[PDB]
């Protein structure tokens, strides 16, 4: 929900640690165009 | 002292969990036998 | 006659007591034996292609399709671990 995404040539990335996470909240968010996991398969990012 | 499926972390396995006298380092959370294989794990919410 | 004979089984006891290289044809056998066990060990440590080279660090991450394609490898690379293991071993078997 964020104002500004950072201009490709120079990218921007978030680092976020310490806390405890939820992605249930990602996947059945009805915005998503694409959502591909490569590593993981997206539901089991709720139990890592 | 009863075996059980477990998730440590996100480290699974099935096993008996039992105490142990090996003294790990301050900063150590699994340990590692010969086959490699984890052999020892500190708990994350009581530090034995 | 039996005082050389004697000699000589004093000369073995002082001689097992003083090498063992001797034994050298025993000790073959078992670090054959020892080194190939060790060997099939450090496979179920290789990635063989996959994702990852251990099981249930994949049953932690996937589920069923770009789960598998990752099983059947790990079991093609342990498959070929124990053809060539029981290889080794049956030409072994007929040293023995």
């Amino acid at each position: 929900n964020a104002t500004r995404f950072a201009s490709v040539y120079a990218w921007n990335r978030k680092r976020i640690s310490n806390c405890v996470a939820d992605y249930s909240v990602l996947y059945n968010s009805a915005s998503f165009s694409t959502f591909k996991c490569y590593g993981v398969s997206p539901t089991k990012l709720n139990d890592l | 002292n009863k075996c059980v499926n477990f998730n440590f972390n996100g480290l699974t396995g099935t096993g008996v969990l039992t105490e142990s006298n090996k003294k790990f380092l301050p900063f150590q959370q699994f340990g590692r036998d010969i086959d490699d294989t984890t052999d020892a794990v500190r708990d994350p919410q009581t530090l034995e | 006659i039996a005082n050389q004979f004697n000699s000589a089984i004093g000369k073995i006891q002082d001689s097992l007591s003083s090498t063992a290289s001797a034994l050298g044809k025993l000790q073959d056998v078992v670090n054959q034996n020892a080194q190939a066990l060790n060997t099939l060990v450090k496979q179920l440590s290789s990635n063989f292609g996959a994702i990852s080279s251990v099981l249930n660090d994949i049953l932690a991450r996937l589920d069923k399709v770009e789960a598998e394609v990752q099983i059947d490898r790990l079991i093609t690379g342990r498959l070929q671990s124990l053809q060539t293991y029981v290889t080794q071993q049956l030409i072994r078997a007929a040293e023995i």
